[PDB]
Parts: structure tokens; C-alpha cells; sequence
């Protein structure tokens, strides 16, 4: 390596927890380091995993760390058509992250407040509401949906479960029976897809369109074609 | 013979540890079930407290091709009582012995004709004080050509002796006088370093491995961490200029006289060549098991 | 020929209904977030589009088919849960204590790896579904809740124990269940005396069988090795997704942040390309192979919804279409 | 510009389907750095200065393995006439670590 | 060029075998339950199909299924069996129907409908006698 002015905030024990870039002496890379027990050769200093991604090292303290990366939460998006209502989404994640630490382009402004912690993990752009869907159009995942207004946020609903009609276990000779006592006709459109549009195509005019060095130059493909 | 199943003497990989899990790698290995190279040496001849004429084999007329390096394992025979060479009637103690290494890529016959004179700049290990230090250098050997010399008269052989009633004392060790023994035979000219070595003493199963690579001579011991296993690490890589293609054993004996004889451990010889492994690396990091694929 | 003794075959079948939905960002695991990398990956483009169109709808489809499976397995009308159900048959596998005990004894025996559905970033900061950026991709939370199956498979008991008696489904007849499970008998060729005097025999063979088929649940399980073999074929999937950012397809190395901090414009421009064109068709690969994974998880769908109406909510006449002999 | 403009350059469309869509996530911004590792004495290069260098056939190496350097001394006193670097970029060679 | 005529070619056989396929499939749901009553459960239409009409499409074949649709299901008293006081063994049981003691008495009504009517002979069955069945005196069916 070269000659390098060492700074005293670049030891692990200096900037535990919070993932930074690691330049071991030419191992370089970026991620967090974590406490662990020692595991493998002290003196290889350095273990990968089957895939090849570095899990632990040996720090020079005598303090054995392993490491993942900097990771963050995937990003989505959701929105209604005709009502111009969209919100946004992190994927499993407490509701720790705002507009700070951030990378590729810009976001989108909003007129609020911020967060909202749901099974899947945060979002921005949505309340409470508790009303039950059962036939929402744009599931937002787990059994939660948003149903834009009849325009600002969304109501986050949950998925409602169609629960069917209990009956009582009877258990005596007698039987309560369920009876239908009134009727509606049902017309089910249905379609089977059976025979698609049927084609040719010729080899000459499609790949070579009457030119004759062309007409040569195809036959040593040639019978590909055919 | 060496076997992967009981994981026998398997070389470490050169920087990248794992844990818990089996991968394939490959790299330098000897095949499944090899005979080797084994070899032994013993004490010359002594009638009372006499030390005679050597006791040794033609292995200085003998040579193979270095190939790919090689591993030698040390200390197969010790903990127990075994036979001796010299007297086949007579069985004693067998205690291991460290052997050494001579090698090159130029070679010659000997002044009686005998095919074996190595040329020009040449490497030799040689470990002494009975078992302590590892003196290696790569300068140029020149043989003697007195009497029972190897450029001169009378000479069948060579061989660095060993006086165990002086060296093998407390301590003392006669300043290194198997390289003393080895210079009663030789001498040694335009010498590129004198490179010195500490190891202590056991009666435990070891490995060694040599090798060569473009940066240099690739030196392994598991002396280092592994004394209750053993599979090797490096811990030296020696700056050579080019890439070697012979080697030999320097033949070695012992001025043990005939009322105190030690008997001595058979140690193994296997030669390496590129093959594909699997190994199956435990929690510690230890190698415990591997599997061929040839 | 006729038979003269008997017994309960508890035969074990699986039907992969639905792969677990996988989305992957193109420019995540392409590229990384490199200015140099996004700015090459630009004049492929629409290649990711693509990708993110038939991926997206083949998750779609995928939903649609697990839409249309459970509203039509949806039985309109069912019963409650209560123990004492079933009475003499023991029948304590079935009954949910917020999820099924026979679902327990399933999914914890199979080889399951670390889900992280809520502290899957709090489990990267405790110590597989831990690698997300790592994975490069997210996995899709499924249609519905866990609770919402074991409701699903709730109504589908309710619905069975009252089905089984009458043809078509216009109104439910939930009698009890050992009343149902005799008549059930008498509708194969079993006389009603023998069911009359035998009432405890069968009941014990049942329980026998409904115990060797819990206690089997181990390698001699066809329908064990299979949801095992769905379970790894869904690891095969994502490991090779995981695995494939070690080739470099010739590059001298896998690192592209090393590679920008290595080498000069002019030539890492054609490394990356080169990389970037093996990742591309590496995903093209993965879109057909879980296409043909979607398209035989709906015929798969159809032919478990079948099933699951013709031999589960009533006794199929079928010669051994799910009941190996007769069902 | 927006997660919106990305949507509408997903169908070609001014007019899009709604729906819950995957957007290209982003990422925190890295925390600092840790540069921690034991290092060694500098390896010299006044041999490379001192005596003849050596014939084409019989070109003289040096090895390096273990050590530092400072490039700073010795490139701006060779009177170089041809600088050039194989496989790897001639700036920012004495920059990484090897 | 060959190799998109590869893969159009790749595709359209692939397409060509589900068109087949579903083809088959067609074949078979216009045999099942167009060309007879299909009584398995929802294979044309949900609840039970009751008609259906098939039309062309220009690359297939559509299909209407007008099919049953209840509601307003409420709860009643039913049971399996009667059985005479003197004639324990002759017993009768619905034949697509049930017994439904009417908040007008045991009467008939169908399986799909509430439908009370009086019990004959036409809807019912002579059974054995099992036991938890009912077992009347004051007035029992013909
Ligand atoms: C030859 O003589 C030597 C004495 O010079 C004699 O050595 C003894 O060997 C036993 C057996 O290995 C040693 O007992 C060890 O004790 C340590 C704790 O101090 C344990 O950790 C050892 O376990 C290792 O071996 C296991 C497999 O056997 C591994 O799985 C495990 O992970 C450990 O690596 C082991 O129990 C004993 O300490 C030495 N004694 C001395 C003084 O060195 C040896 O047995 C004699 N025979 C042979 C054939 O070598
Ligand atoms: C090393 O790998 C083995 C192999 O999987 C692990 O051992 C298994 O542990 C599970 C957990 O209880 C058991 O169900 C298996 O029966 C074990 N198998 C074997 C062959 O031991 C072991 O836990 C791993 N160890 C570490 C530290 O990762
Ligand atoms: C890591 O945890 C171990 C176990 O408690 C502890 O001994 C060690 O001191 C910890 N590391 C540091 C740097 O404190
Ligand atoms: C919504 O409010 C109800 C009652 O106020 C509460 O039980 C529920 O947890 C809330 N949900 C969210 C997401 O805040
Ligand atoms: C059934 O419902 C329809 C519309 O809901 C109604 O017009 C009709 O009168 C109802 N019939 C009965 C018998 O309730
Ligand atoms: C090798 O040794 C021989 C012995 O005579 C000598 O002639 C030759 O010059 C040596 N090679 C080199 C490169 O010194
Ligand atoms: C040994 O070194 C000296 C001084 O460099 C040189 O003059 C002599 O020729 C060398 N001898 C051999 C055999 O290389
Ligand atoms: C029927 O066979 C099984 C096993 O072969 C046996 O346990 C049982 O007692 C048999 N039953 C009769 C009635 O023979
Ligand atoms: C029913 O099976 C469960 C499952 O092991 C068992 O614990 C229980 O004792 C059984 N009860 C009876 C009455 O067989
Ligand atoms: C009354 O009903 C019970 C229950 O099935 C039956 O065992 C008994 O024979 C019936 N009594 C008469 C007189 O039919």
C-alpha cells in the first residue's frame, strides 16, 4: 500500500453499527460490521461463503466481526388511474427512512404526516380507515388495499374476508339446514383462446428482400430457413 | 499410503478460509492411495564407542523430476519401539528425524562418472542442532576433492553425519554442526543468503510442503498452528529468479556409536500435481475432510 | 372375488398451486447504483421494460389464478370451528388452535429458510431472505394473510363435513360428521349393518391411519420429498440469480466498483457490456423459466381446483383420480 | 423526474394501468470508511538505482510482497520517454493496493 | 434476423401446442356440459351451470354460461328419516330434497330451492332403518 495519513475515525470499534467502506490493504468493499464470536482460521484473517461474499474478519484488536452490506429497503410505487393518487411504499422495514439518505434521481412532492407502519412495512401517502375490501383492484400486498376517494390520500383499507355464513353444529337427531329462498341467473362470459392466427413467411423477402448479393450470401445458411 | 477420506495431509487454501461449509477447489494435490517416496535414514558404523565408516543409500546417483512440488510426511514411525537398519536383529527406539533438501535445475555426473553433480546455483534446507534449526539458503555448492570427496578420489557417496553423544546434549548443539558436516563435504560460494529458522521438538505427526510459483519458492509447515492436526500453511516464499526442475536428498547418517544406537523414524515422500478437490471445512476452519475427484 | 378384510389408505398428494411471486429491478442487480453503469446501461433500455412487463404480468396472472382458485374454493355458506368435532374420531391434526396443528407439523418440518417478513432488516442487524440487495431482489408478500389460508382451510372444513351428501351446491347440510362419514360408506358398497355394528373398528382404523400418516412424516413421504423438491426448486431459482453476479463472463473481475477503480473508460466500457449482456440474458433465462413455472402453476391451479371440488367436496366415482383404489 | 415518469416510460403510454408497481429503489448514503489493517516497512527501490541495469536476456527483477511505497521520489527523477501500462490504467497505478 | 425467426418460431410452437391443448379443452367443455349437463362442480360455470351458448371469436371460441345463483338462505328443521311407531323398519329418505318441519308439520321441499309441498310417494325412497332417525305416530305420510 502506500504511504497514507491513517485517520483515527477508520478502526471498526470507531465506527461500529453504521455501515461504511472497508480498504483492507486492497479487500475493499462497503457494508456493516457486527460483533461476533471468533469462528474459522484467526489466521486467514479473512472467510468467505460459498457464493464468495466475504461474511467475517479477524480485526487486528483481536475482536472477530462479520458483515452483510448497506442495505436498504426496496422501493415501490402505487396509483390510480383517473384520479391522479399515488403513494409510496418500503418493503418490510420499520418506518425509520425520510427524504435524507438517498441516491439515483429525485422524488415526488406531497401535500401533507410522513409515515405509516403496515405488515409489509412502511408507506407514505396513506391513513388509517377501517373499512374491509373484498374486491379491491391494486392489492398492496399481505391483506392491505387503498381505495382512492369518490382527491388526496388514499383509505387503507384491510382486505376483507369474505366469511361465509356459519351454521350451528347440531348435535341432536333434529338438523338446522340451511335453504336458499331466492334465485338469480348467473351469466358467466367465458372464452377459450383455440387456434391463433396461422402464418408463413418466406426465408428470401423477409431476411433479404431481393438483393443479389444477398441471394448468394443466403444459402450458406440456407436450409435454416427451410 | 495418504487417504482424502481420513483427510491426510492436505494443503490449507493460500488465503481464503470458510467455515461449516464443503467447495470445490482446485489446485495442487497428490492422487488417492499413493505409495510415495518413503524413505529412512540410520546411524553408520560403530563398534563400541568407534564412529566409523558412514551407513547410507545411492540416493546422490538417484534423482526425479521436481514436477509440481511435494509433500513430505515427518514422524510416522516415532512413539514406539522399532528396528534397526544397520542391525537387523537389534530393535530400538524410534525417534523421527528432520530431512535434507537439495535442488535445482542443472546436473551432472560426478567425478567417478556417477550421474548426480547439480550445476551452477542450486537451493539446500538443511535442518540441524538434532532436530531444532531449518539453515536454508539458494547459493552454489562446490563439492571437496580430497579423499572420499565428491570431486575426488575413492568417493562413492555424500552424506552430512550427526554425533548425537556431542550435539544432542542440553542445549550446546556444537554451533550447528550437521552444516559443519555438510561443509566437511562441501563448500559453499557466491552465496545469494544464509536464511535461519527456529523450530521446537515432538514426537507428534507432521507434514511439510514445498512448492514453486512465479513469485518464488512456496515453504509450508502446520508446526506453526496445526500441531494436533495438520494440513499446511505457508510461512515462507522464497525470492527465486526461475523456476526449478530437480530435485534430491542429501543423504544423512549418524556418528552413533554402537552401545547407545538410536533406531529412526521412515519418512514420506508424495509428489503433487494440478488436480480438483472438495473440502469440507468445519466451524473451527480446521480441514478434517476432502474428497478426490480422480 | 370378494374382499373379506380392509383397512385406510391415507394416500398423500401435493399440487404446486402457485410459485412464490419473485420481482427483480433490472438497474439494482445490472448495475448497482454506478453513475458510469447507468449511463451504459441506457442504450439497451427498453430490455429492462420488457423484462419488468413480463415479469409483472406473470405475477399478475399468478394472482389472478390464486383470485380465481379461492373464491371459487370459497364455499358460500360453512361452519365454525369447536373441539369435540368429530367426536369419537380423533381428529386433533385438523383442528386450528391462529393456524392449523397439522399446517404446523407441516411447514415447521419443512425445510424452511428465515422468512424476515417484518425484522428481515432487523435479522441483517442481528447476525438467505436476509440478503435483499445481496438477493438483489424483493419477494413479493403473498395475496393474502397466513391467517386468511388457515380461513380459507377453515370454511373448506366447515364446508366438507356437510357437503357430502347431496348434489349441488345450493345449500349446506352440515350434519355431524359420523353420520356423514357413514353414509359416505354406504354411497361405495358398504351395507349400513356393518357400519351399524362396527361404528368403533373404523373409527379406530381411521385414527390409526390419520396417526401413521402424522407420524410418517419423514423420507417415506413421496408427497414430503416433492413439496421439498418445490422448496428447492424455488432455492435454485433465487441462487441462481444469487451466484451469477460471480461470473464476470470473461471480465477480469466480478467487483464493478473495483473494475470502475482499476481500469480506464475506454475499455471497462466494453467490461461492463459485456457484463451487462450476460445479466440481461441470465434474466431473459429466468422470465421463460418461471413463465413456463406460471403457466404450469395455473394448469396446475385448474387441475387442484378440480380436484378439491369433484373428490374433496364430494366423492368422486373417478377410477382413482385422487384416491389410490377407490376414494 | 418522478416515480411517475418512470411508469410512463414502462408501456409507452401517456395513459397507464394502475397498480401496485416496483420502482427502482435507492440507497442510504454510505457512513464514512474504515481503512484498518496492520502495515509493514516501506520496501526500498535504491538497488533499482544502484549498479548497470542489467541486458534484455538477463533483465534484473525486484520483488515486492509485504511492504509500502512512495511513488513521489523516483518518477519525477526518471527522465521518462515512454510511459505506458498494460491491462490497468498508468495514473492510478500507484494508488491501489496490490 | 434467423435468430428472431428462431424465436418466433420457438414461440408460435408454443403457442401451437396450448392451442391445442385448450382446443381440447374446448372440445371437451362444449362434449361436458353443452352438449349434456356437466353435474361436476364449476367446470363451466360457478355454482351449478344450467345452460350455456358457444359463439366464434376470431381466434377462438366464446362461451356464455347462464348458471343457478342463490340467496336469502335461511335456517330450518330438517332431519334424515321416519320411521313408524308399529314399522320401524320401513323408513323413507329424500330423493333430491329434504324434510322440512314447515312454520306453516314434516313436508318436502327440493334441494335448490325453498319449495314446501306435501310429501308423496314421487320425491321420497324406501329405506332401512338406521338409528337417529325420527319416528312419528299422529300423522304419517302416505
Ligand atoms: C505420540 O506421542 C504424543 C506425545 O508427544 C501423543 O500426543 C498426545 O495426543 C493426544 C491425542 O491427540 C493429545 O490429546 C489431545 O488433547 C487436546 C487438549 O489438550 C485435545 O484438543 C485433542 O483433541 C484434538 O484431536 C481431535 C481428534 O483426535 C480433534 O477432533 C480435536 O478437534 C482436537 O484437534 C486431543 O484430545 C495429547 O494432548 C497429546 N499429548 C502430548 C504431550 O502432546 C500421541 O498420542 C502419540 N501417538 C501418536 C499416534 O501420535
Ligand atoms: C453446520 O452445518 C450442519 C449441517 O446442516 C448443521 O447441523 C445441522 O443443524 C440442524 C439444526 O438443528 C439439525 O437439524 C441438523 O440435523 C444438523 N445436521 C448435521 C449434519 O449436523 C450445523 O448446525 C452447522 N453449524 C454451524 C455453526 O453453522
Ligand atoms: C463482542 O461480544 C463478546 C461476547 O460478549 C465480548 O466478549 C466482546 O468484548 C465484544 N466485543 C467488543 C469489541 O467489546
Ligand atoms: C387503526 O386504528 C385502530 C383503532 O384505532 C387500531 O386498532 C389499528 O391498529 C390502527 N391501524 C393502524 C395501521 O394505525
Ligand atoms: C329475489 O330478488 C329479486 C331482486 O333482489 C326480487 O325482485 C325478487 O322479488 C326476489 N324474490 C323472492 C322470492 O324473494
Ligand atoms: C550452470 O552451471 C554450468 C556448470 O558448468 C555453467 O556452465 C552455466 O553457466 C550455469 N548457468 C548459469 C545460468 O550460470
Ligand atoms: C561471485 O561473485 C563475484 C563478485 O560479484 C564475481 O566476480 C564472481 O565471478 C562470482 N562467481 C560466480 C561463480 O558466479
Ligand atoms: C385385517 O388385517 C389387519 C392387518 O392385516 C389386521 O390387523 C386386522 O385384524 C384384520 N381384520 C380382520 C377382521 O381380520
Ligand atoms: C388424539 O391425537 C393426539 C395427537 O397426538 C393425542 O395427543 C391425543 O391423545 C389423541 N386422543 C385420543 C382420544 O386418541
Ligand atoms: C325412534 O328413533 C330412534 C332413533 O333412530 C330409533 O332407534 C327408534 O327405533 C325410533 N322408535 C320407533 C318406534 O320407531
Amino acid at each position: 500500500c502506500p504511504k497514507l495519513e491513517f485517520a483515527n475515525d477508520t478502526k471498526i470499534a470507531s465506527q461500529l453499527g453504521n455501515c461504511v467502506e472497508y480498504s483492507l490493504y486492497g479487500v475493499s468493499g462497503r457494508g456493516v460490521f457486527q460483533n461476533c464470536t471468533a469462528v474459522g482460521v484467526r489466521q486467514q484473517r479473512f472467510v468467505y461463503d460459498a457464493y464468495q461474499n466475504l461474511v467475517g474478519y479477524y480485526s487486528d484488536d483481536g475482536n472477530y466481526y462479520c458483515l452483510r452490506a448497506c442495505v436498504s429497503v426496496p422501493v415501490s410505487v402505487i396509483y390510480d388511474k383517473e384520479t391522479k393518487t399515488h403513494a409510496t411504499l418500503f418493503g418490510s422495514v420499520a418506518c425509520e427512512h425520510i427524504s435524507s439518505t438517498m441516491s439515483q434521481y429525485s422524488r415526488s412532492t406531497r401535500s401533507m404526516y410522513g409515515p405509516l407502519q403496515t405488515p409489509v412495512g412502511c408507506v407514505l401517502g396513506l391513513v388509517n380507515s377501517s373499512l374491509f375490501v373484498e374486491d379491491c383492484k391494486l392489492p398492496l400486498g399481505q391483506s392491505l388495499c387503498a381505495l382512492p376517494d369518490t382527491p388526496g390520500e388514499m383509505r387503507l383499507a384491510s382486505i376483507a374476508f369474505n366469511h361465509p355464513i356459519q351454521v350451528d353444529q347440531l348435535n341432536s337427531s333434529y338438523f338446522k339446514l340451511s335453504i336458499p329462498t331466492n334465485f338469480s341467473f348467473g351469466v358467466t362470459q367465458e372464452y377459450i383462446q383455440t387456434t391463433i392466427q396461422k402464418v408463413t413467411v418466406d426465408c428470401k423477402q423477409y431476411v433479404c428482400n431481393g438483393f443479389q448479393k444477398c441471394e448468394q450470401l443466403l444459402r450458406e445458411y440456407g436450409q435454416f430457413c427451410s | 499410503p495418504i487417504d482424502v477420506s481420513k483427510a491426510d495431509g492436505i494443503i490449507y487454501p493460500q488465503g481464503r478460509t470458510y467455515s461449516n461449509i464443503t467447495i470445490t477447489y482446485q489446485g495442487l494435490f497428490p492422487y488417492q492411495g499413493d505409495h510415495g517416496d518413503m524413505y529412512v535414514y540410520s546411524a553408520g558404523h560403530a563398534t563400541g564407542t568407534t564412529p566409523q565408516k558412514l551407513f547410507v543409500a545411492n540416493y546422490s546417483q538417484d534423482v526425479k523430476q521436481f514436477a509440481n512440488g511435494f509433500v513430505v510426511r515427518i514422524g510416522a514411525a516415532a512413539n514406539s519401539t522399532g528396528t534397526v537398519i544397520i542391525s537387523p536383529s537389534t530393535s530400538a527406539t524410534i525417534r523421527k528425524i528432520y530431512p535434507a533438501f537439495m535442488l535445482g535445475s542443472s546436473v551432472g555426473n560426478f567425478s567417478d562418472g556417477k550421474m548426480g553433480r547439480f550445476f551452477n546455483h542450486t537451493l539446500v534446507l538443511l535442518p540441524d542442532g538434532c532436530g531444532t534449526l531449518l539453515r536454508a539458503f539458494y547459493c552454489i555448492l562446490e563439492p571437496r576433492s580430497g579423499n572420499h570427496c565428491p570431486a575426488g578420489n575413492s568417493y562413492t557417496s555424500f552424506a552430512t553425519y550427526h554425533t548425537p553423544a556431542t550435539d544432542c546434549s542440553d542445549g550446546n548443539y556444537n554451533r550447528n554442526a550437521s552444516l559443519n558436516s555438510f561443509k566437511e563435504y562441501f563448500n559453499l560460494r557466491n552465496c545469494t543468503f544464509m536464511y535461519t529458522y527456529n523450530i521446537t521438538e515432538d514426537e507428534i505427526l507432521e507434514w511439510f510442503g514445498i512448492t514453486q510459483t512465479a513469485q518464488g519458492v512456496h515453504l509450508f509447515s502446520s508446526r506453526y498452528v496445526d500441531l494436533y492436526g495438520g494440513n499446511m500453511f505457508q510461512f515462507a516464499t522464497l525470492p527465486v529468479y526461475d523456476t526449478i526442475k530437480y530435485y534430491s536428498i542429501i543423504p544423512h547418517s549418524i556418528r552413533s556409536i554402537q552401545s547407545d544406537r538410536k533406531a529412526w523414524a521412515a519418512f514420506y515422500v508424495y509428489k503433487l500435481q494440478p488436480l480438483t478437490f472438495l473440502l469440507d471445512f468445519s466451524v473451527d476452519g480446521y480441514i478434517r475432510r476432502a474428497i478426490d475427484c480422480g | 372375488s370378494i374382499p373379506t378384510n380392509f383397512s385406510f389408505g391415507v394416500t398423500q398428494e401435493y399440487i404446486q398451486t402457485t410459485i412464490q411471486k419473485v420481482t427483480v429491478d433490472c438497474k439494482q442487480y445490472v448495475c448497482n447504483g454506478f453513475q458510469k453503469c447507468e449511463q451504459l446501461l441506457r442504450e439497451y433500455g427498453q430490455f429492462c421494460s420488457k423484462i419488468n412487463q413480463a415479469l409483472h404480468g406473470a405475477n399478475l396472472r399468478q394472482d389472478d389464478s390464486v383470485r380465481n382458485l379461492f373464491a371459487s374454493v370459497k364455499s358460500s355458506q360453512s361452519s365454525p370451528i369447536i373441539p369435540g368435532f368429530g367426536g369419537d374420531f380423533n381428529l386433533t391434526l385438523l383442528e386450528p388452535v391462529a393456524r392449523s396443528a397439522i399446517e404446523d407439523l407441516l411447514f415447521d418440518k419443512v425445510t424452511i429458510a428465515d422468512p424476515g417478513y417484518m425484522q428481515g432488516y432487523d435479522d441483517c442487524m442481528q447476525q438467505l431472505i436476509c440478503a435483499q440487495y445481496v438477493a438483489g431482489y424483493k419477494v413479493l408478500p403473498p395475496l393474502m394473510d397466513v391467517n386468511m389460508e388457515a380461513a380459507y382451510t377453515s370454511s373448506l372444513l366447515g364446508s366438507i363435513a356437510g357437503v357430502g351428501w347431496t348434489a349441488g351446491l345450493s345449500s349446506f347440510a352440515a350434519i355431524p360428521f359420523a353420520q356423514s362419514i357413514f353414509y359416505r360408506l354406504n354411497g361405495v358398497g358398504i351395507t349400513q349393518q356393518v357400519l351399524s355394528e362396527n361404528q368403533k373398528l373404523i373409527a379406530n382404523k381411521f385414527n390409526q391411519a390419520l396417526g401413521a400418516m402424522q407420524t410418517g412424516f419423514t423420507t417415506t413421504n413421496e408427497a414430503f420429498q416433492k413439496v421439498q423438491d418445490a422448496v428447492n426448486n424455488n432455492a435454485q431459482a433465487l441462487s441462481k440469480l444469487a451466484s451469477e453476479l460471480s461470473n464476470t463472463f470473461g471480465a477480469i473481475s466480478a467487483s464493478i466498483g473495483d473494475i470502475i477503480q482499476r481500469l480506464d473508460p475506454p475499455e471497462q466500457d466494453a467490461q461492463i457490456d459485456r457484463l451487462i449482456n450476460g445479466r440481461l440474458t441470465t434474466l431473459n433465462a429466468f422470465v421463460a423459466q418461471q413463465l413456463v413455472r406460471s403457466e404450469s402453476a395455473a394448469l396446475s391451479a385448474q387441475l387442484a381446483k378440480d380436484k378439491v371440488n369433484e373428490c374433496v367436496k364430494a366423492q368422486s366415482k373417478r377410477s382413482g383420480f385422487c384416491g389410490q383404489g377407490t376414494h | 423526474f418522478n416515480d411517475l415518469s418512470q411508469l410512463h416510460c414502462s408501456y409507452e403510454s401517456f395513459d397507464v394501468e394502475s397498480g401496485v408497481y416496483s420502482v427502482s429503489s435507492f440507497e442510504a448514503k454510505p457512513s464514512g470508511s474504515v481503512v484498518e489493517q496492520a502495515e509493514g516497512v516501506e520496501c526500498d527501490f535504491s538497488p533499482l538505482l544502484s549498479g548497470t541495469p542489467p541486458q534484455v536476456y538477463n533483465f534484473k527483477r525486484l520483488v515486492f510482497t509485504n511492504c509500502n511505497y512512495n511513488l513521489t521520489k523516483l518518477l519525477s527523477l526518471f527522465s521518462v520517454n515512454d510511459f505506458t501500462c498494460s491491462q490497468i490504467s498508468p495514473a492510478a497505478i500507484a494508488s491501489n493496493c496490490y | 434476423r434467423l435468430t428472431t425467426l428462431n424465436a418466433f418460431v420457438a414461440q408460435q410452437l408454443v403457442r401451437s401446442e396450448s392451442a391445442a391443448l385448450s382446443a381440447q379443452l374446448a372440445k371437451d367443455k362444449v362434449n361436458e356440459c353443452v352438449k349434456a349437463q356437466s353435474k361436476r362442480s364449476g367446470f363451466c360455470g360457478q355454482g351449478t351451470h344450467i345452460v350455456s351458448f358457444v359463439v366464434n371469436a376470431p381466434n377462438g371460441l366464446y362461451f356464455m354460461h347462464v348458471g343457478y345463483y342463490p340467496s336469502n338462505h335461511i335456517e330450518v328443521v330438517s332431519a334424515y328419516g321416519l320411521c313408524d311407531a308399529a314399522n320401524p323398519t320401513n323408513c323413507i329418505a329424500p330423493v333430491n330434497g329434504y324434510f322440512i318441519k314447515t312454520n306453516n308439520e314434516w313436508s318436502y321441499t327440493g334441494s335448490s330451492f325453498y319449495a314446501p309441498e306435501p310429501i308423496t310417494s314421487l320425491n321420497t325412497k324406501y329405506v332401512a332403518p338406521q338409528v337417529t332417525y325420527q319416528n312419528i305416530s299422529t300423522n304419517l305420510p302416505p
